[PDB]
């Protein structure tokens, strides 16, 4: 309701004492929203990558570069009817309103019951032999079940995964080796051999194949966020730029709250973000008209709220700290003092010095008044004295006052 | 956690998902403790200071006469006396203040007969036309002999 | 004396703008009030530090313009009018040796964002709702009741701590002083001449030390860079992670949701709230050790500036004459004068 | 944590997994730093 | 008049003998130094004690 009531809220006390109370940092709220999304026509290959006439093997997995494109996922629903998909890196529900650095669609086609091979960190012939996730996987996965189109009636044998490997592979490789495995001791040559494996095996893919062992075609899409320069977006349309405004931004994805302003900080090409001391993000380059913008929070300065004792009065006095009035304030006043301590609103500036009694700093105290008004004003330190002195005047006491003091020590 | 409330927790989820939320509950409140014992031990050093003075000044103010200035208030310090108040100690110090100093011509010293004399104790003042010495804290004035 | 005051927006520190790490560390409650009734005890001392130590007159003594001090020269030490701080000559080389950071106590919003931001220190530590206050006494009011202490001293001697100001001719008042330490009053009138001037050359040294060595207020720089370090540091670990997904609050939010956020957010709650407990904790700690030397340097003027002192090596090395205290930088300067 | 042993942790758990337990000792191992520094602080006060 | 001076190695006793564990507090950073800071300051005064 107004600053009073913030320290009653603070306090947690509908009486407040009086005093000097230390309250909220001003903070202007933002006037309105701001995005701004490199601008990309073109929608992204979602039928190139979903609805390919054939897919790759597990083993001989495809990546494919996808670049330039506007991510609006949702074009797929009425055809798409994935059986899983789960996102690592990010929440399925902000997509929409991210941007994307470097993204890759890795596809191919497993065994129903492998799908779950799929997560970063598993164990299993497709996880262990052709397809490793990292465990930082940032990233979407998607797979759908494909009996009726991958399978055929004489079982579709087009279909490799590999079986044997004489070590787990890593993350994102690719192994095309066809050479035969060793199982035992002995080494093996040729082509074949006893315990001479070759390394690939076939899916038998028939539709009658039970549920599980139907084909499932499998799309990771793999992408970095809010690092790097973006080329892949959300349908969300970019708003006109504003500056010296506090504003909700959106740069790439990348939400916020400040004043925007003009840079002069100086990108290489391959940066988009700058980061404070803080980590906080504090420059960005703008997407569409490439110029460094400055990010600087709205919420700045302190305030204090004066007040006498709530039993003696409802009115109040207000310091800004970091404001000078010769405005960032919650209210326009009749008067207006500026101390060295900052700007101080609903207190009468008196030039008669009293002893210090509600204390504002850099000299400033202030009292409640003559019908009553606070007032402010430069503390006395005291009378002042010049003694009598002469190099050959001495005064000399001709009486005494014993005088009895209390000292209370805890 | 989901709940403030202990039981709360315990009445609505089982063991492994009650450790999740009870563990957090652990951590907040034993960190509670360990600020207020934080507090407490930073704010037992101000009462050791001050009982330390306390009995300093009982010491010096109360068991004797301290020439120390303004260490039993303010004057000159002739006695203190203690009394107890709670979680505290009242000292009434007993200060000799000089209260009515008037105005006197006075020197460094005086020739008699062709030397130089100082006072043993006090100091030489003048009332306009004679000369006298004087204790230095009370004018009190007797002929320079 | 004293270090500087300090204040910290909880809330903005732990949740710069964002609503809903706010709505989030309201579960946490009173922990940031605690905080701010820690820092609030430690600020308001501070003023009571300063005012124990150099308001112990409450009548602001001024000197004759006739300086016959019986041959002492205090010009090196009494204020210099036509200077626009009505200080002393070494006080002015006192306040420029200690360098700080920020001056005025007010830096606008102007003056501050955009390039600024990135720049300066004091902007990185309002931005995150940390706040420095101004003490209460200025560096002038500190000046005056310096004044007013040195300025009865050598009028008065000590009489205008025990009571009201009875002047006395300054050799009257050595004299006195003399016999304080066992040497007969008799020794100084002897011997004015050279007291004076062993006085006048001494004092002239210390504008010279002072002028010449780096390092003679090393304490009460230490305090200043300690106070800068501390908040300083509190800035530096906003970059932390406390082992969520990023250091950016922003970047957490812009990319989960509400409950895989509040995982993420909550971390960042639990290890930004432990920063600002231990700098509080700190800042406790430091208090008491500059609570106790501003209880000394009070001390230390009652009996080195308002008496003159029996103790030993209690006002420097010698048998102690006299004591006149210089202001400083969040700090006292006593100069004992002590025969040797 | 599900062990005190930071390696019977890293022996059983895989990275993300194994990053949970972790962290977890990491904030009481840390904690208890800061307490023990803390209480000296204090004590170095009452020595001093 | 003085007590025994002590030295952490924050890492050590966080993470003794881990790789992975050191990688993990690079992640909270200043506060195994500002440990050290402290540590040092009380060492430091107890030889001017
Ligand atoms: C990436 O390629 C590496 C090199 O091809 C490979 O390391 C190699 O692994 C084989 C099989 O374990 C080793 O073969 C020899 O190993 C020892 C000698 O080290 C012999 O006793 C064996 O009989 C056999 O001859 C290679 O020595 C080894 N090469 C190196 C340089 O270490 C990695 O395993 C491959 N990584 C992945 C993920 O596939
Ligand atoms: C400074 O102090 C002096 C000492 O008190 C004082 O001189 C004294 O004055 C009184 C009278 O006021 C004299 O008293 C005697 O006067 C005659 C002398 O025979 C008698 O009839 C009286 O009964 C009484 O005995 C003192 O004799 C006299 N002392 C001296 C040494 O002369 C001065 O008057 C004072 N001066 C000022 C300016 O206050
Ligand atoms: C007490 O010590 C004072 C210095 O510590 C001294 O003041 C000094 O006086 C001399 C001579 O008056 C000045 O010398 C300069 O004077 C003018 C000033 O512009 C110049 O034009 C001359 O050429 C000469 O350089 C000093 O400047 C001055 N020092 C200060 C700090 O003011 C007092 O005289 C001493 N008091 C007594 C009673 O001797
Ligand atoms: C996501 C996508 O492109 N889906 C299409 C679907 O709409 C269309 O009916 C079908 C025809 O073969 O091809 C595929
Ligand atoms: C109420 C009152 O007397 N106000 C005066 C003001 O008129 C004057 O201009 C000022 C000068 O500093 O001093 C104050
Ligand atoms: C409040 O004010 C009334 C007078 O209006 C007075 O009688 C009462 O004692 C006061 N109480 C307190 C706690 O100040």
């Amino acid at each position: 309701l107004d600053p009073l009531s913030e320290t009653k809220c603070t306090l947690k006390s509908f009486t407040v004492e009086k005093g000097i109370y230390q309250t909220s940092n001003f903070r202007v709220q933002p006037t309105e929203s701001i995005v701004r999304f490199p601008n990309i026509t073109n929608l992204c290959p979602f039928g190139e990558v979903f609805n390919a006439t054939r897919f790759a093997s597990v083993y001989a997995w495809n990546r494919k570069r996808i670049s330039n494109c506007v991510a609006d996922y949702s074009v797929l629903y009425n055809s798409a009817s994935f059986s899983t998909f789960k996102c690592y890196g990010v929440s399925p529900t902000k997509l929409n309103d991210l941007c994307f650095t470097n993204v890759y669609a890795d596809s191919f086609v497993i065994r129903g019951d492998e799908v779950r091979q799929i997560a970063p960190g598993q164990t299993g012939k497709i996880a262990d032999y052709n397809y490793k996730l990292p465990d930082d996987f940032t990233g979407c996965v998607i797979a759908w079940n494909s009996n009726n189109l991958d399978s055929k009636v004489g079982g579709n044998y087009n279909y490799l995964y590999r079986l044997f490997r004489k070590s787990n592979l890593k993350p994102f490789e690719r192994d095309i080796s066809t050479e035969i495995y060793q199982a035992g001791s002995t080494p093996c040559n040729g082509v074949e051999g006893f315990n001479c494996y070759f390394p690939l095996q076939s899916y038998g893919f028939q539709p009658t194949n039970g549920v599980g062992y139907q084909p499932y075609r499998v799309v990771v899409l793999s992408f970095e966020l809010l690092h790097a320069p973006a080329t892949v977006c959300g349908p969300k349309k970019s708003t006109n730029l504003v500056k010296n405004k506090c504003v909700n931004f959106n740069f790439n994805g990348l939400t916020g709250t400040g004043v925007l302003t003009e840079s002069n900080k100086k990108f290489l090409p391959f940066q988009q973000f700058g980061r404070d001391i803080a980590d906080t993000t504090d420059a960005v380059r703008d997407p569409q008209t490439l110029e460094i913008l400055d990010i600087t929070p709205c919420s700045f300065g302190g305030v204090s709220v004066i007040t006498p004792g709530t039993n003696t009065s409802n009115q109040v006095a207000v310091l800004y700290q970091d404001v000078n009035c010769t405005w960032r304030v919650y209210s326009t006043g009749s008067n207006v003092f500026q101390t060295r301590a900052g700007c101080l609103i609903g207190a009468e500036h008196v030039n008669n010095s009293y002893e210090c009694d509600i204390p504002i700093g850099a000299g400033i105290c202030a009292s409640y008044q003559t019908s009553q008004s606070i007032i402010a004003y430069t503390m006395s330190l005291g009378a002042e004295n010049s003694v009598a002195y002469s190099n050959n005047s001495i005064a000399i006491p001709t009486n005494f006052t014993i005088s009895v003091t209390t000292e209370i020590l805890p | 956690a989901i709940s403030s409330v202990l039981n709360d927790i315990l009445s609505r989820l089982d063991k492994v998902e009650a450790e999740v939320q009870i563990d957090r509950l652990i951590t907040g409140r034993l960190q509670s403790l360990q600020t207020y014992v934080t507090q407490q031990l930073i704010r037992a050093a101000e009462i050791r200071a001050s009982a330390n003075l306390a009995a300093t000044k009982m010491s010096e103010c109360v068991l004797g006469q301290s020439k120390r200035v303004d260490f039993c208030g303010k004057g000159y310090h002739l006695m203190s006396f203690p009394q107890s108040a709670p979680h505290g100690v009242v000292f009434l110090h007993v200060t000799y203040v000089p209260a009515q100093e008037k105005n006197f011509t006075t020197a460094p010293a005086i020739c008699h007969d062709g030397k130089a004399h100082f006072p043993r104790e006090g100091v030489f003042v003048s009332n306009g036309t004679h000369w006298f010495v004087t204790q230095r804290n009370f004018y009190e004035p007797q002929i320079i002999t | 004396v004293s270090m500087t005051k300090t204040s910290v927006d909880c809330t903005m520190y732990i949740c710069g703008d964002s609503t809903e790490c706010s709505n989030l560390l309201l579960q946490y409650g009173s922990f940031c009030t605690q905080l701010n009734r820690a820092l609030t005890g430690i600020a308001v001392e501070q003023d009571k530090n300063t005012q124990e130590v150099f308001a112990q007159v409450k009548q602001i003594y001024k000197t004759p313009p006739i300086k016959d001090f019986g041959g002492f020269n205090f010009s090196q030490i009494l204020p210099d009018p036509s200077k626009p701080s009505k200080r002393s000559f070494i006080e002015d080389l006192l306040f420029n040796k200690v360098t700080l950071a920020d001056a005025g106590f007010i830096k606008q919003y102007g003056d501050c964002l955009g390039d600024i931001a990135a720049r300066d220190l004091i902007c990185a530590q309002k931005f995150n709702g940390l706040t420095v206050l101004p003490p209460l006494l200025t560096d002038e009011m500190i000046a005056q009741y310096t004044s007013a202490l040195l300025a009865g001293t050598i009028t008065s001697g000590w009489t205008f701590g025990a009571g009201a100001a009875l002047q006395i001719p300054f050799a009257m008042q050595m004299a006195y002083r003399f016999n304080g330490i066992g040497v007969t009053q008799n020794v100084l009138y002897e011997n004015q001449k050279l007291i004076a001037n062993q006085f006048n050359s001494a004092i002239g040294k210390i504008q010279d030390s002072l002028s010449s060595t780096a390092s003679a207020l090393g304490k009460l720089q230490d305090v200043v860079n300690q106070n800068a370090q501390a908040l300083n540091t509190l800035v530096k670990q906003l970059s932390s992670n406390f082992g969520a997904i990023s250091s950016v609050l922003n970047d957490i939010l812009s990319r989960l949701d509400k409950v895989e956020a509040e995982v993420q957010i909550d971390r960042l709650i639990t290890g930004r709230l432990q920063s600002l407990q231990t700098y509080v904790t700190q800042q406790l700690i430091r208090a008491a050790e500059i609570r106790a030397s501003a209880n000394l340097a009070a001390t230390k003027m009652s009996e080195c500036v308002l008496g003159q002192s029996k103790r030993v090596d209690f006002c420097g090395k010698g048998y102690h004459l006299m004591s006149f205290p210089q202001s400083a930088p969040h700090g006292v300067v006593f100069l004992h004068v002590t025969y040797v």
